[PDB]
Parts: structure tokens; C-alpha cells; sequence
């Protein structure tokens, strides 16, 4: 699972 | 590269079958994450079924097609090399960090790259390689002028053509460029692999400078690494927030995946959008998230 960039 | 008759495809299926059975071994504890060889090989079979069904009454056409002949040879080779790996590795195939197990993971990735390529050249089961749309306009005119509408070229031909526009400084750099772009590990460059490479390392105008800074001299970069391998690799840095590595996304070919350790003990992975990788790394440095490439205290400067 890929999450939104910081 | 030989002619492909239905009898050959049925021979790859039998071997692909053999791999599936080997990879259903409870000792492997294979996770479901992409790339998942127990999905990839059934799906390759199914897409091969589809291509075959669109060329009823036209097999002579399909078997003369150059890309497809190369694809099927490489699929025979890779499948056979996977069966040999299990034979020669024996109980080391079940040891989490063993070299033979790592080789199986890299093959898993190669099988994933082969399927994406096969679907990009044969969407809906018919060949469309001669109309493939390269994504960067820059890169698009390079391929047309050098190769016209060819779908696949030998590495040497690709190399010499690229050299005339983007000079490769050495034999060793040329072989590292090869290892990067040649996603299917078959000593040919497909127009699809070329599209992937030029999306990752754009802009075309500084192609090889970009690839040098981001992959050749960057300790953050990780060739042929999967999502899980990235998580496991950052685990040793769980107590060092700002540690990070980056690689090609398996499921979104052409885009980058950055793994990093947060201050609250999470290991997260993100795919940058509307922002080149250069800029995401620079901003990530400034903002404190991307500080320690592969855990190292020193970070490349990319200004
Ligand atoms: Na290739």
C-alpha cells in the first residue's frame, strides 16, 4: 500500500 | 530466436505449471504482495490464451512476429531458469535471506515486467507494437528517427543509436545502463522498456546526467527491489528516522516508489505525483523526511 507523499 | 507454433506455447504452459507447483510450497511462506508469482504466471497464461484466440486462422502471421518470438523464447528461458533455481538451491530456497531466495524474488519481478510488456504490445490480444505511443515527445522522436516503428531492437543497436545522441562514457557505464533499461533481462530493448526508462529519467535533454545522479552515484537507488524487500531493508533503520531508499514501482511501471522511516516508527512507501523525482528528493531533504539514503549519514546534493 502506497501512501501520500510527505 | 525460433518460430512459434501452438505446440511451443503449450510447452511453456507446462513449464509455467511446473513453476507454480514449486512456488505453492508452504515452506516458502510467499506473501501476496506484488510481484506475486502465483498470480503472474496464471495471468501470463491467460493473456497468451487471449493472443492465440485473436490469431485463429492467422497463426503464420503471429509466429513470424519478431517481438513475440523473442518474448516466448525469454519466457521459456526464464521459466527454465526458475526450475533450475529450485533444483540447485534445495533447502536454501526456504531461508529468508539466502541468495537463491533473492534470485527467485528478482525473477518474480522479471515475470511481472514481462507481463506488463506483453500487455502493452498486445493490448486486447492483437499486436500494436508498430503504433506504440512513447510518452515523452523528445524520446518519441528519438525512437522514430532511429528505429521507425520497430517494437524491439538488439541491445547493441539501441546502444549505438543512443550513443550518437547521448554519449555513453564507458563500457562499464554502458553495461549499467543496460542492467537498468533491460527490464525483461533478454538483451533486447523493447519500445515499451524504452518508454519506461525515459519516463523515469526525464527530461530527455539531460537523460544520462539524470540517470547518473539518481541511480549510478546515488546510494538511495535500489535496482530490482520489491515493496516487501524495501520494507525489510529499512527495518534495520527503524530507529533512524529520515532513512530512505527508492526504486521502480512494480505495479505502476514508469513511476518511482520512495520508502522512508518516519519519526513515529512507521515505514511508509509513496509514489511522487506532479513532481519529478529530483524535486521530491530535494524537498524531502529540506522538509526532513529524506535525509539518510540507505541509512547513510551523507546525502547526495542534487542542485
Ligand atoms: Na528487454
Amino acid at each position: 500500500e502506497y501512501t501520500e507523499g510527505p | 530466436p525460433g518460430t512459434v507454433d501452438k505446440k511451443m506455447v503449450e510447452k511453456c504452459w507446462k513449464l509455467m505449471d511446473k513453476v507454480v507447483r514449486l512456488c505453492q510450497n508452504p515452506k516458502l511462506a510467499l506473501k501476496n504482495s506484488p510481484p506475486y508469482i502465483l498470480d503472474l504466471l496464471p495471468d501470463t497464461y491467460q493473456h497468451l490464451r487471449t493472443i492465440l484466440s485473436r490469431y485463429e486462422g492467422k497463426m503464420e502471421t503471429l509466429g513470424e512476429n519478431e517481438y513475440f518470438r523473442v518474448f516466448m523464447e525469454n519466457l521459456m528461458k526464464k521459466t527454465k531458469q526458475t526450475i533450475s533455481l529450485f533444483k540447485e538451491g534445495k533447502e536454501r530456497m526456504y531461508e529468508e535471506n539466502s541468495q537463491p531466495r533473492r534470485n527467485l524474488t528478482k525473477l518474480s519481478l522479471i515475470f511481472s515486467h514481462m507481463l506488463a510488456e506483453l500487455k502493452g504490445i498486445f493490448p486486447s490480444g492483437l499486436f500494436q507494437g508498430d503504433t506504440f505511443r512513447i510518452t515523452k515527445a523528445d524520446a518519441a522522436e528519438f525512437w522514430r528517427k532511429a528505429f521507425g516503428e520497430k517494437t524491439i531492437v538488439p541491445w547493441k543497436s539501441f546502444r549505438q543509436a543512443l550513443h550518437e545522441v547521448h554519449p555513453i562514457s564507458s563500457g562499464l557505464e554502458a553495461m549499467a545502463l543496460k542492467s537498468t533499461i533491460d527490464l525483461t533481462c533478454n538483451d533486447y530493448i523493447s519500445v515499451f522498456e524504452f518508454d519506461i526508462f525515459t519516463r523515469l529519467f526525464q527530461p530527455w535533454s539531460s537523460l544520462l546526467r539524470n540517470w547518473n545522479s539518481l541511480a549510478v552515484t546515488h546510494p538511495g537507488y535500489m535496482a530490482f527491489l520489491t515493496y516487501d524487500e524495501v520494507k525489510a531493508r529499512l527495518q534495520k533503520f527503524i530507529h533512524k528516522p529520515g532513512s530512505y531508499i527508492f526504486r521502480l514501482s512494480c505495479t505502476r511501471l514508469g513511476q518511482w516508489a520512495i520508502g522512508y522511516v518516519t519519526a513515529d516508527g512507521n515505514i511508509l512507501q509513496t509514489i511522487p505525483h506532479n513532481k519529478p523525482l529530483f524535486q521530491a528528493l530535494i524537498d524531502g531533504f529540506r522538509e526532513g523526511f529524506y535525509l539518510f539514503p540507505d541509512g547513510r549519514n551523507q546525502n547526495p546534493d542534487l542542485t
